[PDB]
């Protein structure tokens, strides 16, 4: 089992749909981890279509609680809420591949019939959770908060140079590099 | 000297606290030596299996620019820690690690 | 398996919708945990969206009757049945993460086809059980019972901050190494 | 997983509908508890929004000819069989969560396409079931049948305390001191 | 798992639809009953609604096969093929709960679309059956078989009692005293 | 778990429509019990109805090939091609329970829409299916060919005594 | 189960439709059984009713690339894809049952809509894919290509005597 | 089972679609192999009708990011996605099985009904991915860009030693030696 094996060495691997179950056992993973050895580094690969908000919310809190460094690895895509899950590890530890996409928009979202008063408070609190991942977006970048709302009303594609140069990741891998190995 | 300490059981080494720290023993016939003029040495070689290791599993970009010498203490120290108790390590006076 | 060391540590993850099921499990758990060690602390963590009002009931009496503190902490969202169980832990011991929300409403039903009589037994059910919601929020927090049922008229969302003030919760956790 | 130690210290959930599957279950789980132990006590508890009537027969039935006493608990609801089920444990010990309910009404059934002789056959199978619940209620109740059977004509709502009034239940759950 | 303790102690439970896997399933554990030990007796209980016709006359031929007496012990309801079944255990251990019930009826059955001969052949047949299910009710009962011809002719219910006095089962078990 | 040890003992059991991946199971039984010992003996019981011919067939040259003899032991029913197999045991051990049925018909068939060549041939080959058929319950009957020819061209079923008289079984168990 | 058993006695069954996911597990199989012993047979049984032309392909280069003889028996049935696995055995170890099929045809397909340039891709594809498999018919066997380009315009049904004499299989084996 | 021993020996099998599952079980099974020994090569075997384009990119990326040689072998057929992980192998070790078909064509993709924004994003999107997909076809083979461009222009389908002449296989193996 190749994935017990990643878990025992401190990684934890997200390649599914975000969505309750997923935060949830992200959530105990990233707890046990950190009770194992609160001062060991935790990996987090990144293959994941986006998901629901507040699993990504949920997720984003216990990634900034735990004590130990987060090195986030994006892996293939990123696609809605997956990328700030990538620009929330911890500072110059963000890596990408080198032919990998990362997406950044707007959240989408729609709600069932009802009255005019269930449907205005539905678009605050839409207008919030947006108002909230502009906010986080520009914490954990580089560019400014402007520009961010500018660049998420719609689907925005950047590559890993594109992404370097965003500020969402610090480095690109290429190849496998052995160590000094210099006694 | 003792000489791999490591491969003892955990447990002859705490009759060696009063040794470190009020330098005496007490044998089973009531009389007291003390141990206040000798020098004690104990050689291990925990935590020096990986020094033949290229890369831990994971991508990584660059590489550790760390040399051997300070992954291997590093390992030394967390396996020192991991063998035996705090109050046994509290009374060592020094801990030296061989390139 | 991450929870079953959870278990150990005494901690119980709701994370699905509260039905039956759920709610059966979620018991036989909090008497697991009595049973083993009635004098220390259970933590209860909520991150689901709400469910049927007779299991929240089992629930919450469950959680009464058991003597040993329960700390409920709030991850994601907590909506409807979901805010009373969190409301519901040991004064001072309720938390929620930094960005959460807490959503209260008053209680939505369905019923089948019948005759006038069974409707309006199915109205006072109802009326009753929205007043035992009203009384069990305002039992848990520092709101006038009033204010309670103008809050609970309309779906009411509230932040870590405004729950907080409102009374539900007791600390917003910010990280580990800023205790 | 928390069931087999509650098993391990004689506890039988009730969480799912009243059926076949259900029934025979808990046949297994009762006969097996009294042959491990003849002298201790079996705790029941319920959380059911009722089922079949046969099944309910037949659980009343195993419940009766099992010598050692029964405790019933009724944990969130407990509406039409549930309610029998309760009611059929051992008496001064039958308890009611503070927030639950007890629903108790007359049994509906349906039949299927058939000739007018077939019907009827059904029609006094039905009868004789509504006759038999209600006796069975009145057997473990302080009630008159009378009152039974003319409250059971339509659905009906009890707490814990209008249980407690009733004749359903015994105590009514507080706290742990 | 409480069914394996039960069958542990020579008890095979069977409270399900009769069907071809039902069927196997009776044989297997029946034929592995009878060869770790072809002395003691085995138990049969019954909760089962109903069954085919093949099904039914394989288990009932294999329980008469074998050595050990077959008790037959009723819960809830046996209706139509499971009535034989309760009925063809070994004489004077048929068991029956206080409020269990027995339904006998003619079987039911459908035939395809086909050609005047073939529906011929099958209602042949199902006369047949229907006769072969008169002389199995007739061998293992106390009632004349004119009787039960024309009894069997529409659906019809009895109670422990009335089983009891039907000749269909010996006893009628009230309580573990 | 009863199959385990009865298939422990010597017992395989033929309980679900014959189809290609039944046909495959049983093969494996076989074969297993064939190398585990090969000069013993296999005990098959036969609860199913009828199935696809050319896992009649398979199963019948699986039977043919082993060296231990088959014993054939039929309960509640055996349609079609579970008749066939009843009868395609070692002589003097087929038997069946005192209320069993046998039933026999002609094979039956349904092809998709083709042409007139396809369906010509696919005519031809269900001909010889049937011819097969009859070829089969002959050889191991002592029944007239042709008597069975007639037979077939309808459904035909048979009681306990009345397959013993026609020749498919050996013996009735009644009690041992 | 009897199929890891007769797995260790060195047999593989192709009792399902000759698909990826099958055709993996056969493969996979089969350089197990070499790596184990490279020096005694491999049995492969056949009772599939054939399959994909890539899974056919796949199988054929994996059993023509080891050491280790082929030794293919067919039960029942071997159509399309099984008839050419059956005849690419190793020479005199392709043996069959008495009363086994074998059916031979030219491949079917199908494609959704296309554009023409499409289409014409596709029907030179599934031409290039037939004069394959008559060309694996031909060198696998002994009637000239001519005769079997002639034979697979429509389907055509063999028994084990008329595919020993098309060349496909060795001898016919009835009992031991 | 079959697949854990050739786990053992290191090698990997691509015979399902290529979607975010199996990439992820294959890149993690390449860093299990590359962790437990990195030098020995990893062999890849390809038999899969394609897939996705970032899951190609994943699995691109994850294996000429390893130390180890991978040594990939075309299995029944490589088509879209399966021939680029067939052709990015390691210079000299990439080989086909004799009969074998190799597939490259220009992506194909559906967009949802939208904006006429949200559709030119889209096709810039798809444009990128093709130009990306070209010119990873180019760098792994010695065939010109501009001739691999004028040929994905619809369907190409090539034979092991097609596929030897074009570039993107270095020998084909025929039997054991």
């Amino acid at each position: 089992d190749p994935y017990a094996k990643l878990f025992e060495e401190r990684v934890i691997f997200l390649g599914v749909q975000i969505d309750d179950a997923s935060a949830n056992d992200v959530m105990a993973q990233l707890l046990c981890l950190e009770s194992m050895d609160p001062d060991r580094d935790i990996s987090v690969y990144i293959n994941s279509p986006g998901g629901s908000f507040t699993a990504l919310t949920a997720i984003y809190d216990t990634m900034q609680y735990v004590k130990p460094d987060v090195q986030t690895v994006c892996m293939g895509q990123a696609a809605a809420a997956a990328a700030v899950l990538l620009a929330a590890g911890t500072p110059g530890k963000r890596m990408a591949l080198p032919n990998a996409r990362v997406l950044i928009h707007q959240p989408y979202s729609e709600t069932g019939r009802g009255q005019v008063s269930d449907l205005e408070i539905a678009a605050n609190e839409i207008l919030r959770m947006r108002s909230q991942l502009e906010d986080m977006l520009a914490k954990h970048s580089t560019t400014p908060v402007e520009k961010i709302r500018e660049d998420i009303e719609r689907d925005k594609i950047l590559t890993a140079e594109d992404a370097l140069s965003y500020g969402l990741i610090d480095q690109v891998i290429s190849t496998r590099k052995m160590d000094n190995s210099s006694l | 000297l003792f000489d791999a300490v490591e491969k003892a059981h955990p447990d002859i080494f705490n009759s060696l606290l009063q040794i470190l720290e009020d330098g005496r023993l007490t044998d089973s016939q009531g009389r007291v030596v003390d141990f206040k003029n000798t020098v004690i040495i104990m050689t291990t070689n925990l935590g020096t299996r990986d020094i033949s290791k290229g890369f831990n599993l994971g991508f990584a970009a660059q590489g550790d620019t760390k040399s051997n010498y300070e992954r291997m203490k590093n390992k030394v120290s967390d396996e020192l820690k991991q063998h035996f108790r705090p109050e046994f390590l509290n009374r060592v006076d020094d801990v030296v690690v061989f390139p």
